[PDB]
């Protein structure tokens, strides 16, 4: 079978320099153009480029050249991008392709994708805070603020995860180099506050777990 | 520019009913020989995108009789009759000749009643206000269709700087979407307000769904 594996996640700092690997196998890698494709989180995917390993030749898209360098190792079957001035945008998920002709003329095979973070912080733990209802009906929600993280992920669960449905967590999101995210989960009044709800958030790059019971705000 | 025009953005469907996703070039798209380089992708969460046609009509192996595609010059358009649950995900045209590009994509998801959404507002936690920030948080959950805006008042007064927005995805169980929408200050400018109000606008109802607190209520 084709193949096409690819080096691991990357953690890089703004205007420092990436290489990542697309290591072929199961096809004469010198006959195929090798394609890499790039995946902003929640976005479309964007062609960078593709390089020739039988001459080397390259062609770019216009929006990558002098930010893409593509290089290809024939005696290894390997294909390399390096990334130059890495800023917050460059931060994605990087995926190389083989462009098959004869069979079939695309992109047939694709790697399992190399996700690149670009940042300046350093791992800090999350703040944990419980979300609970105001004032004194049928069903109530309740919920945690997970703040100001670094890095992803972050792990959820409601009553170690024994309360699994009516809940909520939220994708995270990145404001100013730190994530924060949240989750709700919904439950039937006469199990609140009679019945206990906690949240529990681990953050695991930070060795950090936290609990937090929902209490009513008397 | 020659680029690739994809619509609709979202596509939902019944199980069982028949999907059609387009695809325009701005430019007539070259022969490739008398072959049509467009191709269509599939990419399912957490995957690598995946083969489906390419030649603008020829199934790739392993691709259900299901998935066809059609057109010429710069209309194309990919037909999958009796869409299953596995066919949910993101699709993607591909314009495989001179400057290769993809497409603005598809999102090919559960269509189901409308439903309004459960708006709860909470106000900062005082353990957070223990370490001075001050965040509210504000839950749109189990709403359909996915549209929805959130406009916050403080005192009155819309703000929309320092306000975080996140969006779950289709849920699995009932179909609906959910929205978290974090607005956070200060303590020192928290406090220096009373009134905070959010409030959800949603195509089932003609007047926004309102939550608030005051400050000093308790």
């Amino acid at each position: 079978e084709v193949q096409l594996q690819q080096s691991g996640t990357v953690l890089a700092r703004p205007g420092a320099s990436v290489k990542m690997s697309c290591k072929a196998s199961g096809y004469t890698f010198t006959n195929y153009w090798m394609h890499w494709i790039k995946q902003r989180p929640g976005q479309g995917l964007e062609w960078i480029g593709t390089i020739y390993p039988g001459n080397s030749d390259t062609t770019y898209s216009q929006k990558f050249k002098g930010k893409a360098k593509l290089t290809a190792v024939t005696s290894t079957s390997t294909a390399y991008m390096e990334l130059s001035s890495l800023t917050n945008e460059d931060s994605a998920v990087y995926y190389c392709s083989r462009r098959n002709y004869g069979s079939s003329y695309a992109m047939d095979y694709w790697g399992q994708g190399t996700s690149v973070t670009v940042s300046s912080a350093k791992t800090t733990p999350p703040s944990v805070y419980p979300l609970a209802p105001g004032s004194a009906n049928s069903m109530v929600t309740l919920g945690c603020l997970v703040k100001g993280y670094f890095p992803e992920p972050v792990t959820v669960t409601w009553n170690s995860g024994s309360l699994s449905s009516g809940v909520h967590t939220f994708p995270a999101v990145l404001q100013s180099d730190l994530y924060t995210l949240s989750s709700s989960v919904t439950v039937p009044s006469s199990t609140w506050p009679s019945e206990t709800v906690t949240c529990n958030v681990a953050h695991p790059a930070s060795s950090t777990k936290v609990d937090k019971k929902i209490v009513p705000r008397d | 520019d020659v680029l690739m025009t994809q619509t609709p953005l979202s596509l939902p469907v019944s199980l069982g009913d028949q999907a059609s996703i387009s695809c325009r070039s701005s430019q007539n798209i070259v022969h490739s020989x008398g072959y049509t380089y467009l191709e269509w992708y599939l990419q399912k969460p957490g995957q690598s995108p995946k083969l489906l046609i390419y030649t603008v009509s020829n199934r790739f192996s392993g691709v259900p009789d299901r998935f066809s595609g059609s057109g010429s010059g710069t209309d194309f358009t990919l037909k999958i009759s009796r869409v299953e649950a596995e066919d949910l995900g993101v699709y993607y045209c591909f314009r495989g000749s001179h400057v290769p590009t993809f497409g603005g994509g598809t999102k090919l998801e559960i269509k189901r009643a409308d439903a309004a959404p459960t708006v709860s507002i909470f106000p900062p936690s005082s353990e957070q206000l223990t370490s001075g920030g001050a965040s509210v948080v504000c839950f749109l959950n189990n709403f359909y269709p996915k549209d929805i805006n959130v406009k916050w008042k403080i005192d009155g007064s819309e703000r929309q700087n320092g306000v975080l927005n996140s969006w779950t995805d289709q849920d699995s169980k009932d179909s609906t979407y959910s929205m978290s929408s974090t607005l956070t200050l200060t303590k020192d400018e928290y406090e220096r307000h009373n009134s905070y109000t959010c409030e959800a606008t949603h195509k089932t109802s003609t007047s926004p769904i309102v939550k608030s607190f005051n400050r000093n209520e308790c």
